[PDB]
């Protein structure tokens, strides 16, 4: 067996999205609409390549889009967004249904100042299609050549030559 | 640690295939403090 | 027992066996054995007496133990191959455990002790199921796992069953114990050829079942469970003595009778594989069976034992037992040798 | 199966649970899915006599994923060397 | 962790109360068959068999999330109906009488 | 068994008599222990010591039979200068048969054992020379 | 193999040895039989859970259901034996 | 150390088996199987098998073993023998514990052992899965599938349980 | 095929003749079963229930005929398999060079 | 019918618990096939997204697959929101 090739620690550095899950939860619906393209490109790479080392550049673009997404909230909608995810953060299950009044304020804000429309029920679970210039991998499983099948037996079935040929039998 | 062990190859796979293999718990945390290993292994199961 | 319940229980005995034979999953095989054992215990107990309870308990303990060993082998197989497909096993300890588990179910020596005990303690009709139908499911599993069975274990089990079955029958006056030991020896022939040609395992099994069903059916028609009771047959139904004579000569492997066929064909397959000593030893040991089969023919058909006066009362009444399929079975038990090439249908 | 009623009738009585690369609820994969799939595809249709020889690479990898005996050995080995140097004082763990 | 502590505390407290309940000052200076019916064995065995099938019904709340509702509903009712047949058999064979 | 049996056959005939006698005595003693185990398990001894006595009787008898066979057969090959000769095992097989007659205090068992053990031992030597298979591997 | 399999396998062997080495009570042997099922249940569950073979998650439940049903039958034979002799001692079961 | 919970539980599992397998009074034999059942559930729970662990408590302990003890009181023993009074029970019990202690001592010492077969001693946590972030219990999904994928399992299982009622009623009627 | 008594390819083979000596022997076995049926139940062996004797012969022949078809089919398949393997593996079945007896040396063993 | 009505009245008088059990069990078997809402049960269960919806590699021949989650193509849950 060979050597497992690993990227260097310097290849793995990227600005991190260091916000808590209640913050991601609060912005998730608008994040799904805004950052769909780099997100869906990266997920296509992962299910096609089946190898984390082969999708690191797409992974960094995922972070870069999320950081620009959250900077846009910070520039125009910081106060309505903080009121909303704090409301989410209070719940032990982080429930949307307990925060509709604060969600509406955060939603009226991004729609007005950023043009963001919250995707409708069922939208973010759609299967989509992405145009990637990354070539389709040929042998993602790294399969060896398969063993050759046994020769196919063919022809016309004829009666057994002189029958069963069991000891003395003539049939 | 294995610089002087004779015949050792660093980072050698145990699999014939060169396909990426998901590492198990020991591979990731095999050299780390027991506390992080407790959390990684039994934290979810032991969380109320 | 209500006749409808008896029918449903019998169909459950058959269903569990059929589940074993059609299953591709080890779990369903194990379920089939579990279903089958549950439904057979009540037909062992149906006469409700201490001897039937003892037989049922001994049978339950043996079969339950073998079911646990079988499931242990299956789980070991899962650990080392990650799959449940019924086929060759992927671990030698799994293969040994399953082989011993299946040997116990069949009652092969040295796991044989329960077969004479249990058969004696249950009615003839229940003994007919135990020594015929109950062989199908374990044999059908051996038919599929044989490539991974250890040759020395299987041949050692086969050789012991032929020896124990032969010697065990010499000392018997009870017909059920004679059948039990006769069964143990025949299983040894069946498994001895299995590593070489499973088709000859199936041929031996089918013919053994036919001959075994014939004997049990004839014992039932007269209510004979002992040699001496059977020796009164000449003075009631003379035809039955002739039929019992022919079937006994056939179960002894005498040409030109049907029971010669499985031993003839097994000897051939073994020799084709350069196995001379083993088939020779098996054939000679099988002469032990012929001795105590012949002894029954002497006391039943070829001589006339003393009778009793009350026997005259029996002359006035006909046989009312069903003796279902007996005329067909006895003809197949004795006259099939000219059709030996028909074995290819088992291929 | 002894009698292959299932294939004759086109009914799936128990094939669905036989292997771990078969269809699972919500497409949940088994840990060794890729390894089982590789071995099965290699050995398909050629017979177990050929398979035990010609698909031996795929099967050893599958057994390594199933039980992790080489991996546990390699880790257990690196750990001894570590404890030796720590005790002998020629190694110091990073922070 | 929290569950193991809660369990330890419950039975530790029960142990302490019991042993204390047994030790206090006082101030004192000076293998057969029970004659018990076969009927009670059958109640226990009947409970066991019914309990085993309730084990098979317990997953039903999860099974109703399936897209294969035709099959799920049929199998769920099949099981409960067979459970009812078992009771009807006990009942009509006088397995539930105490006289 | 494989380990001990392979040791016996590895040693050439008529050389290292003591090494041959250890292999047969070990093989014989193991057989006697096997018989004792089943005898004690199936026919229960009256007392613990009686069980120990029975194991010693069977285990010593089997070892003695194996010891004399290995000694007798290997000396004969050495004395006669006939290594690959079945007759050496015929002599060894009969000597072992006589000891059984002695241990069981019977002349009939000794006469029968001589004939039955002698032929069996001689056939084992022909099988070794001729390559006869007892448990033959499936070939066809 | 992992540590656990040693002890679970050891537990199964202990109960099997207990099963094969009867004392007097038939109930004690029935307990060894159910001990074997328990160790089979644990070993099956561990193998199935650790490999994340999802559909087999049901297998151990099936095993428990059938083994319990087998245990109910074994108990029924025990009481029928005890009704005949007044004890469940296996040395009474020697008529055959 | 808590990282060895499964190993420690498996040791208690085995010692409980040496307990009931040495065959004290079936009253105490039943207790040892009950403790093993609880410990056996503990092992399963630490592999993510919450449902399967609880079924051991519900069906094995709460169902089957309750009936075992019930039958023991009726037809086996009402008065238990003093524990380990018999020499065979004491010898086997001590013999079994002695093997378990030696098995444990060497595994802990060397972090491996060869008891007939080779076993590792790093710790059971090493082989655990590292990735997990589905919103469901996989075990529960697999068990729920008994009603969608397992039609055939349900039919044979349900039939067998009905036959169990029929069979046991025949058996005990006398 | 799979779990099929007489697959479709078997229809390429000639059927057994209804005058097949093996089928005649099967019918005789069916006749013998009819006589044994009369004997065990103590009926007149030759005359009793000719309707029942007829169904014995018919059932044996009907089942025997189909068993003989599968028998002959299974030997045809064996031969088809054998010859295909020999054609696929000509290196294992060389056409050996055959000497005449004038060329081959055989030792003489006098019988005196 | 008249004979059946008399039989039902007799068991209503004598075994009202059993009559209720059989009526309820009959409705459990029968009403799912007659109910207009039973079809939404499958649709709702189908619509619940338990795992990630892996995207497709756009090849230029997929006019029915959306490029964005807020595009009009693809399945809609409008029936569910109204329902
Ligand atoms: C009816 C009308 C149908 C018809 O016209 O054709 C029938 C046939 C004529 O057909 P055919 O096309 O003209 O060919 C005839 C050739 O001469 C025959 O052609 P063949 O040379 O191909 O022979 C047929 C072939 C087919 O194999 C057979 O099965 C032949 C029938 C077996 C008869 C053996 C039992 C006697 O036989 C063999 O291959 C080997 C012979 C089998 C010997 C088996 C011996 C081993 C068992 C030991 C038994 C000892 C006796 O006439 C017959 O003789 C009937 C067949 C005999 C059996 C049926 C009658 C029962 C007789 C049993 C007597 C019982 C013994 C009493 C003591
Ligand atoms: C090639 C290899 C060697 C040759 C292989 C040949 C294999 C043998 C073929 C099968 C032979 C079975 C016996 C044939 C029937 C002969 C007896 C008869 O005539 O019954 C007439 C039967 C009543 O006769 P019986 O006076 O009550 O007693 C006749 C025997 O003693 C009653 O004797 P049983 O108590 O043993 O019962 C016989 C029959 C049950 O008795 C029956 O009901 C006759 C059913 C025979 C079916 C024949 C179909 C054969 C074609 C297969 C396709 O068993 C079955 O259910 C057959 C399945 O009349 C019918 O009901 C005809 C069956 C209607 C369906
Ligand atoms: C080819 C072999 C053909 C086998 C045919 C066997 C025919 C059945 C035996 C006929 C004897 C008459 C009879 O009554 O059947 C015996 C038995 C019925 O039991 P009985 O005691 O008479 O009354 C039961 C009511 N409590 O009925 C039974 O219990 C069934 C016993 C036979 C079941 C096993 C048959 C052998 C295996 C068949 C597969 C062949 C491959
Ligand atoms: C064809 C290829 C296959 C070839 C293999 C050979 C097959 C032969 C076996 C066929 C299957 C068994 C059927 C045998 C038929 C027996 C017929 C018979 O013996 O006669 C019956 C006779 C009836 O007696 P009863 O009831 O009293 O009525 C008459 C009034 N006395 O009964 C009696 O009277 C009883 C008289 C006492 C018994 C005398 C014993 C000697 C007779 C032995 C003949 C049977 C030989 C069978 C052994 C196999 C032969 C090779
Ligand atoms: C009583 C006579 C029994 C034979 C004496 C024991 C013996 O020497 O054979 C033991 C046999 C050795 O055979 P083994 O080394 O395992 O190699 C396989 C050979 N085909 O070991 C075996 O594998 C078979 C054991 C045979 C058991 C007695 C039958
Ligand atoms: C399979 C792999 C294991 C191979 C060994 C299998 C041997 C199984 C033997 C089980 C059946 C033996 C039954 C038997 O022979 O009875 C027990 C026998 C008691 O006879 P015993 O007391 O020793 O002789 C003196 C009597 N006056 O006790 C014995 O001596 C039996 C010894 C048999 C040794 C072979
Ligand atoms: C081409 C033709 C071939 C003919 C030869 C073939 C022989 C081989 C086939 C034999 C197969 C077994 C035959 C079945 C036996 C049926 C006859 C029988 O068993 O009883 C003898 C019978 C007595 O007749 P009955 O007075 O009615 O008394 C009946 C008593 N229940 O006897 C009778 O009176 C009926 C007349 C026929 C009796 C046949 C006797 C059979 C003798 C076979 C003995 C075995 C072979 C040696
Ligand atoms: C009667 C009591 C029954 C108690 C049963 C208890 C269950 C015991 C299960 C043990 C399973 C271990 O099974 C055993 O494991 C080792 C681990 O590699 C396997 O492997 C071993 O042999 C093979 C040989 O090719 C190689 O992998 C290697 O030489 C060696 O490691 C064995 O082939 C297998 O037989
Ligand atoms: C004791 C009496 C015995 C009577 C036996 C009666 C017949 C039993 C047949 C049960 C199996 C029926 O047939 C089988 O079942 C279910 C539907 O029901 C189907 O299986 C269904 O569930 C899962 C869900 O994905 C998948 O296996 C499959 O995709 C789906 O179609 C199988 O594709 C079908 O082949
Ligand atoms: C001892 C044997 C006992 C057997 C008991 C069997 C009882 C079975 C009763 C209910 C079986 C059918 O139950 C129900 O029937 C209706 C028929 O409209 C089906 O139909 C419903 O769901 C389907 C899904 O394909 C929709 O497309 C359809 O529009 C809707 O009406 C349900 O999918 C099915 O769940
Ligand atoms: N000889 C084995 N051990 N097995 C086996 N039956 N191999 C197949 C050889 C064979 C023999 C007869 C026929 I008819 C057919 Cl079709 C094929």
């Amino acid at each position: 067996p060979g050597i497992v090739e690993l990227p260097s620690l310097e290849d793995l550095k990227v600005q991190e999205v260091k916000v808590s899950s209640s913050v991601l939860k609060a912005a998730a619906h608008h994040y799904g609409a805004q950052c769909d393209k780099p997100n869906k490109e990266f997920m296509l790479c992962r299910w096609e390549e089946k190898d984390p080392r082969r999708c690191l550049e797409e992974g960094k673009l995922v972070n870069q889009c999320a950081l620009e997404f959250f900077r846009q909230i910070k520039r125009h909608c910081a106060e309505p967004f903080t009121e909303y995810w704090t409301c989410i953060d209070y719940s032990g299950l982080q429930l949307f249904r307990r925060c509709r009044k604060q969600q509406a304020q955060f939603d009226e804000c991004v729609l007005d100042k950023l043009g963001w429309v919250r995707p409708d029920l069922g939208d973010l679970s759609k299967v989509t299609k992405v145009k990637t210039d990354r070539p389709l991998p040929e042998n993602p499983y790294h399969s060896r050549a398969r063993p050759e099948p046994n020769p196919e037996v063919e022809g016309d079935l004829k009666p057994a030559r002189h029958g069963s040929r069991l000891f003395f039998w003539t049939m | 640690v294995m610089k002087d062990v004779p015949g050792w190859k660093v980072g050698e796979s145990v699999f014939h295939t060169t396909r990426w293999v998901t590492p198990m718990m020991g591979e990731l945390y095999g050299l780390r403090a027991s506390e992080e290993v407790l959390s990684a292994t039994y934290g979810f199961i032991w969380y109320t | 027992m209500n006749p409808i319940i008896f029918i449903i229980i019998l169909l459950t005995i058959m269903l569990g066996t059929i589940i074993v034979m059609i299953s591709s999953h080890w779990l369903l095989v194990w379920i089939g054995f579990e279903m089958n054992m549950l439904a057979i215990i009540p037909i062992m107990m149906k006469n409700h007496n201490p001897r039937a309870t003892e037989a049922s308990t001994k049978y339950f303990l043996t079969q339950s133990t073998a079911s646990m060993l079988l499931m242990m082998a299956v789980i070991i197989n899962l650990m080392f191959s990650g799959q449940w497909t019924v086929m060759k096993l992927f671990n030698p300890m799994a293969s040994m455990l399953m082989t011993m588990a299946l040997a116990m179910k069949l009652g092969m020596a040295p796991f044989h002790f329960w077969v004479p005990e249990v058969t004696q303690g249950i009615p003839l009709s229940s003994g007919l199921i135990l020594l015929t139908w109950q062989k199908l499911a374990p044999m059908s599993v051996l038919y599929q796992i044989f490539p991974s069975i250890n040759l020395n274990l299987i041949l050692t089990l086969s050789v012991l069953s032929i020896l124990i079955g032969g010697w065990g029958g010499l000392n018997q006056t009870q017909l059920r114990k004679i059948m039990a030991y006769s069964s143990i020896a025949h299983m040894g022939w069946m498994t001895a050829v299995l590593p070489y040609n499973p088709t000859m395992t199936l041929l031996n099994l089918i013919i053994y079942i036919i001959m075994t069903s014939t004997m049990f059916t004839m014992f039932m028609a007269n209510s004979t469970t002992t040699t001496l009771s059977l020796s009164h047959t000449w003075n009631k139904t003379p035809i039955m003595t002739v039929l019992i004579l022919a079937t006994l000569l056939s179960m002894g492997g005498l040409p030109p009778l049907s029971g010669f066929m499985p031993k003839w064909m097994i000897i051939q397959e073994m020799t084709k594989n350069n196995s001379i000593i083993l088939p020779t030893f098996m054939a000679i040991t099988a002469l032990l069976n012929l001795y105590f089969y012949m002894r029954l023919t002497y006391s039943t058909t070829l001589t006339m034992f003393p009778s009793t006066n009350n026997m005259k009362m029996k002359w006035q009444f006909p046989l009312m037992k069903k003796m279902t399929f007996l005329p067909t079975m006895v003809v197949l038990s004795t006259m099939m040798l000219p059709l030996t090439p028909m074995l290819s249908v088992l291929e | 199966p002894f009698f292959d009623v299932q294939k004759r009738l086109g009914v799936d009585l128990d094939r669905w649970m036989t292997i771990q690369s078969a269809e699972q609820p919500h497409k949940i994969p088994s840990r060794c899915h890729a390894f089982e799939k590789e071995w099965i595809e290699c050995a398909h249709g050629i017979g177990s006599i050929r398979a035990e020889k010609e698909c031996k690479i795929e099967f050893e990898d599958f057994r390594e994923c199933l039980l992790r005996q080489k991996t546990m050995k390699r880790l257990h080995a690196i750990r001894r060397q570590r404890e030796k140097l720590i005790k002998e004082g020629k190694y110091t763990p990073p922070p | 962790m929290n569950l193991m502590l809660a369990l330890l505390t419950n039975f530790t407290l029960a142990t302490l109360l019991v042993i204390i309940a047994f030790w206090l000052p006082q101030l004192n200076v000076y293998s057969a068959r029970l004659p018990f019916s076969m009927k009670f064995f059958l109640v226990a065995i009947t409970f066991l068999l019914f309990d085993l099938e309730i084990a098979l019904l317990l997953p039903l709340p999860w099974a109703s999330q399936t897209a294969n509702l035709n099959t799920m509903l049929t199998m769920a009712l099949f099981l409960i109906i067979l459970l009812a047949v078992s009771l009807a058999y006990e009942w009509t064979q006088k397995g539930l009488e105490w006289t | 068994a494989k380990t001990v049996l392979r040791q016996y056959w590895d040693i050439p005939e008529g050389t290292e008599c003591h090494r041959k006698t250890y292999a047969t005595t070990s093989i014989g003693g193991a057989a006697g222990l096997v018989v004792s185990a089943y005898s004690v398990a199936l026919k229960t001894p009256t007392s613990f010591l009686e069980g120990v006595a029975r194991t010693g009787r069977y285990t010593f008898t089997a070892a003695a039979i194996g010891a004399i066979f290995g000694l007798t057969s290997c000396i004969s090959a050495q004395v006669r200068e006939k290594p690959d000769d079945p007759l050496n095992y015929l002599i060894g097989g009969c000597a072992g048969g006589l000891i059984l007659g002695a241990r069981t205090r019977s002349y009939g068992i000794g006469a029968a054992a001589c004939a039955y053990m002698g032929l069996t031992a001689a056939l084992v030597k022909m099988g070794q020379l001729e390559g006869w298979q007892v448990f033959a591997e499936p070939k066809v | 193999m992992s540590m656990v399999y040693m002890n679970i396998m050891m537990a199964f062997t202990v109960s099997l040895v207990g099963l094969l080495m009867y004392r007097s009570h038939l109930m004690s042997s029935l307990l060894c039989l159910e001990g074997m099922m328990l160790s089979l249940f644990v070993m099956a569950a561990l193998t199935i859970l650790n490999s994340h073979f999802t559909l087999a998650s049901m297998m151990p439940i099936i095993l428990l259901v059938f083994a319990a049903c087998e245990a109910a039958l074994g108990l029924s034979l025990l009481v029928m034996v005890s009704n005949t002799y007044g004890t469940d001692y296996v040395q009474n079961l020697n008529l055959l | 150390m808590m990282l060895y919970i499964v190993f420690i539980l498996s040791v208690i599992f085995v010692m409980g088996f040496v307990g009931f397998s040495s065959k004290p009074s079936p009253i105490y034999g039943g207790l040892g199987l009950i403790v093993s059942g609880g410990v056996g559930c503990g092992i399963v729970l630490n592999f993510g098998g919450s449902f399967l662990g609880l079924m051991v408590f519900l069906i094995y302990l709460g169902g089957m073993m309750v009936v075992f003890g019930y039958t023991t009181a009726m037809a086996t023993e009402q008065y238990p023998e003093i524990w380990l009074s018999n020499k065979a029970v004491l010898g086997a019990f001590v013999t079994g514990l002695l093997m378990e202690f030696f098995m444990v001592y060497y595994v802990l010492k060397d972090k491996e052992v060869e008891v007939v077969f080779e076993f590792n001693g790093l710790g059971d946590w090493v082989i655990y899965d590292t990735g997990d972030s589905g919103f469901f219990s996989e075990e529960a999904m697999g068990i729920a599938a008994l009603y969608s994928y397992g039609t055939w399992l349900v039919i044979v299982t349900g039939w067998s349980l009905l036959i169990g009622v029929v069979v046991i009623m025949e058996i005990t009627r006398g | 095929a799979t779990f099929q008594f007489l697959p479709d390819e078997a229809r390429s083979l000639p059927p057994p003749k209804l005058t097949d000596p093996r089928l005649a022997f099967v019918g005789f076995l069916g006749y013998c079963s009819g006589l044994i049926d009369n004997a065990i139940r103590r009926r007149p062996v030759l005359l009793a229930g000719l309707h029942r004797q007829l169904l014995y012969i018919t059932s044996f022949v009907f089942v025997g005929y189909y068993l003989l078809k599968r028998q002959d089919y299974m030997y045809a398949v064996r031969d088809h398999d054998m010859f295909s393997y020999i054609k696929s593996h000509p290196e294992d079945f060389p056409e050996k060079d055959k000497k005449t007896y004038g060329e081959v040396f055989e030792e003489f063993h006098p019988v005196r | 019918a008249e004979r059946v009505a008399a039989f039902l009245k007799n068991v209503w008088a004598k075994e009202p618990v059993l009559v209720a059990s059989f009526a309820i069990a009959g409705l459990a078997v029968i009403l799912p096939t007659l109910s207009p809402y039973t079809k939404y049960s499958l649709m709702i269960n189908r619509a619940t997204p338990y795992n990630y919806p892996v995207p497709l590699r756009d090849d230029g021949n997929m006019p029915d697959v959306p490029s964005h989650p807020q595009d009009p193509q693809g399945p809609s849950l409008e029936w569910l929101k109204r329902l």
